[PDB]
């Protein structure tokens, strides 16, 4: 399951995580191709933000979509 | 009325007397294969693909396919064949 | 000992005593020194390296182990500086990383290690072994990446590198280019990607293209660049051919008009990677048949014994709107222009009725009409998903374009470069505060090293841009600078 | 230069000149890429030197130098020494700026060096051909590499033909 | 006299293909098409290979006639110059 999440400049994030995975580790790879550390990006799933494991099936199991992450600091 | 403004076309030129040919079939590279033009023209045709490989030579798909039946090398320079441009 | 023998011995035995000192103080303890070699060369202890080299060159079988260890260490530093790179900016980062490793190790060998030729050969061999490091069961990923790097350095990008700077950068490109094992594949991508630059008008300047083409001619044989060079020495004369063709129009044998600019780019069928189209036959639009045939005659008499093939595949043209309001200069591929011309003839457009006009295969005709409707130049009158032989089409008046000379998909590069540089700064914003959550205090110069370490696998960060970006955290009340020490910093959280 | 021993002495002279100068570049002037490129241009014009309105000498001379290096000579040059020379030879070879001609002269005197058995050893030419492709591509040394393989096959074909006798 | 052994070098190419003087569109081993006609006039000895920078093979009549009005090899547009 490829990821095409936009960013502050409409960039790309490669989560490469299936809908059965948790956003605690799914967002780790998404920001790995972006630059942010995993425990720093408050990823917003077009109306909600991940918390704890946050299994990707909860967010409608969307394929790629446009996840406009929040780049707030001091979240670790 | 859609009126055209500028047309930056291209063109490829070769000397007319010197025709690039599939070395197995010897026919014109845009023409049919030697078996396409003689055996399977009526049946299907439009299937003599111009193959390009790491050898970067000119071939017909059927010609090179029958060449590859009993050997593996390009029949112009004896390299290793891949037909992958 | 050498001072002693010079002071007290006849010169005829100067070299023996020093040789015999070495074979009892630095040779018989070769196991000790060679065991130390790994550590003494791994941490780049330069003074220790210099002493090691001065004491190892003396022994007969002393240099090879240090040669092998330097080769292994350069190999490791190559992989560590050339792995897990970002797929977004791989080529520039790859070339820059290899150049950085090469420059730093040339410095180390030929300033401290004395620049022995064996060490330089070891550098060359190891760095060759790393700048073609294939993934297991995968093709080498070096030629395509360096082709992309050169193709980005030659485009008229918003970077705007000066001519002397780009010449120096391309000399460095030759330095990193002399290691790729399969140089044939490299010019197979380069020829493909020089076709794009010399047919879409994306070259920065013909001077730079000539400099690069001629620069390959000394790092590889003239036969290697024959396909490459014959393209550039065919575009640089093609404009003169357009001038001569227009002069042939000025013969005025009859009243002749073209209704078009007609810039032509005849290319050599052998050395140009443009494929002679196996499929997608085409019939020239009737608005332009006269110009086609007159150009054919001009290329016949003025250049005897020549046959054309009219590669429409990559033919790019432009057309004016049919007075639908908001006059836009529409540029499309000649595949699309004929379809839209038959569309101009009558508003109702059947796919089957346009099969005759275009006289082409449907598999790419559907692609052309799909690209037309992506910007909604054409609309699908039927609501069925894809385009069949019975699909109906007409004009979509209400589509608007913010540019008259709008573009169909193949000075906007300035905005993209700023956005990319902004994301560089944005990541740098997302790199500073992590150290603040690690030690909460860092020096002015010590913070810079952490930024580069955090961005080791990412873009090379500029030192000056760190200072400008770190001040964004000051006025945002995030972090602050101590009054007593300008180096000392702290954050409110 | 002495015309009897022109190639080897020529290569030794140009290589020692290059070595001395490149040592001088960064031991003294910190090794700017500007000075290295200037040295490249200068020695390119040096090794390419020719009498005006006449053919050049560099391709023929380096072809004969590599012929000397790979020759089965009575001086007893060892494999390590000749391989080190060839690794040093590539540095000189880069400056020719007319390489494809050198490939033709080298190829012609490889046929002489192959059929007559004058090669140093058939596993030592691999250290030469594969040291060229890495510096000039695969289409540069393609005729050479089809030639060298023919020795290590047709000879085997010899034992594949004498068996056909049986 | 008897010979104990002798080493015979041989050149092999696939018989379906052949190097050709494409100007006359005939075999290198065979004659050029202009000396194919009126063959009694000339002994056809001068119909040999003209090797050059282009590394091609031609009948000398055909390549010389091409150089009469042209200046390039009829396979690659390079400045033709005789080598062997
Ligand atoms: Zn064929
Ligand atoms: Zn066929
Ligand atoms: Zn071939
Ligand atoms: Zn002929
Ligand atoms: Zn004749
Ligand atoms: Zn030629």
């Amino acid at each position: 399951m490829l990821i095409k999440v936009k960013t502050l400049t409409g960039k790309e994030i490669e989560i490469d995580i299936e809908p059965t995975d948790k956003v605690e580790r799914i967002k780790e790879r998404v920001e790995e191709k972006e630059g942010i550390p995993p425990q720093q990006q408050r990823l917003i799933y077009s109306g909600k933000q991940m918390n704890d494991e946050k299994t990707a099936a909860d967010y409608k199991i969307l394929g790629g979509s446009v996840l406009h992450l929040v780049l707030a600091l001091r979240g670790g | 009325r859609f009126e055209v403004k500028k047309w930056n076309a291209v063109a490829l030129w070769a000397w007319d007397i010197v025709v690039d040919n599939c070395a197995i079939c010897r026919n014109h590279i845009m023409d049919l294969c030697i078996e396409c033009q003689a055996n399977q023209a009526s049946a299907t045709s439009e299937e003599c693909t111009v193959a390009w490989g790491v050898c970067n030579h000119a071939f017909h798909f059927h010609c090179i396919s029958r060449w590859l039946k009993t050997r593996q090398v390009c029949p112009l320079d004896n390299r290793e064949w891949e037909f992958q441009k | 000992e050498e001072i002693r023998c010079r002071k007290y011995l006849h010169p005829s035995s100067y070299t023996k005593v020093i040789h015999e000192c070495q074979q009892r103080m630095v040779a018989d303890h070769l196991q000790f020194l060679h065991a130390e070699c790994h550590n003494i060369i791994r941490q780049e202890k330069k003074n220790d390296m210099a002493n090691m080299y001065v004491l190892l060159r003396a022994v007969s079988t002393g240099l090879p182990h240090m040669i092998q260890e330097l080769q292994n260490h350069i190999h490791d530093e190559g992989l560590r500086a050339t792995s897990n790179l970002t797929q977004e900016n791989m080529p520039t980062l790859f070339v820059e990383s290899v150049l950085e490793v090469h420059g730093k190790f040339v410095q180390l060998i030929n300033t401290v290690l004395n620049g022995d030729q064996h060490f330089m050969s070891a550098l060359d061999k190891a760095l060759t072994s790393v700048v073609n490091y294939r993934e297991p069961k995968s093709v080498c990923k070096a030629p395509e990446l360096l082709a992309k790097y050169c193709d980005n350095l030659l485009k008229k990008s918003a970077k705007g590198m000066t001519e002397n700077e780009v010449e120096d950068r391309l000399t460095s490109f030759i330095t990193v280019f002399k290691y790729i094992d399969d140089k044939d594949v490299f010019q197979k991508f380069y020829a493909r990607m020089l076709a794009k630059r010399l047919i879409h008008g994306l070259s920065m300047s013909m001077d730079s293209e000539e400099a690069m083409i001629n620069k390959l001619k000394q790092a590889c044989g003239y036969e290697f660049t024959s396909k490459l060079h014959r393209m550039y020495t065919d575009m640089s004369v093609s404009a003169d051919l357009n001038n001569k063709f227009n002069n042939f129009i000025k013969n005025q044998d009859t009243v002749i008009d073209l209704g078009i600019s007609f810039q032509i780019y005849v290319l050599q069928a052998g050395a140009w990677p443009l494929t002679q189209a196996p499929s997608s036959t085409f019939a020239i639009p009737q608005e332009l048949e006269k110009s086609v045939q007159m150009f054919e005659l001009f290329y016949s008499q003025h250049f005897s014994g020549r046959k054309l093939t009219w590669l429409h595949y990559l033919c790019t043209g432009e057309v004016k709107m049919n007075y639908l309001g908001k006059p836009y200069v529409a540029m499309v591929t000649t595949y699309q222009m004929a379809v839209l011309l038959a569309f101009n003839n009558s508003e109702t457009v059947s796919y089957k009725e346009l099969q005759d006009s275009t006289q082409m295969n449907e598999k790419e005709l559907t692609k052309t009409i799909k690209s037309l409707l992506d910007v909604k130049m054409i609309n699908h009158d039927s609501e069925k998903e894809d385009i069949d032989a019975e699909s109906s089409f007409s004009l979509n008046m209400n589509f608007s374009s913010k540019r008259t000379k709008f573009k169909i998909t193949t000075q906007e590069m300035e905005q993209t470069r700023s956005a990319v540089d902004e994301d560089r700064k944005m990541y740098l914003q997302a790199a500073i505060v992590r150290i603040m959550k690690a030690r909460k205090v860092l020096r002015h110069n010590a913070l810079i090293q952490e930024v580069i370490s955090q961005s080791r696998a990412r873009f090379n960060p500029s030192i000056s841009m760190i200072k400008k970006c770190i001040e964004v955290l000051i006025d945002k009340q995030y972090i602050e600078r101590s009054q007593a020490s300008a180096d000392e910093y702290s954050y409110v959280a």
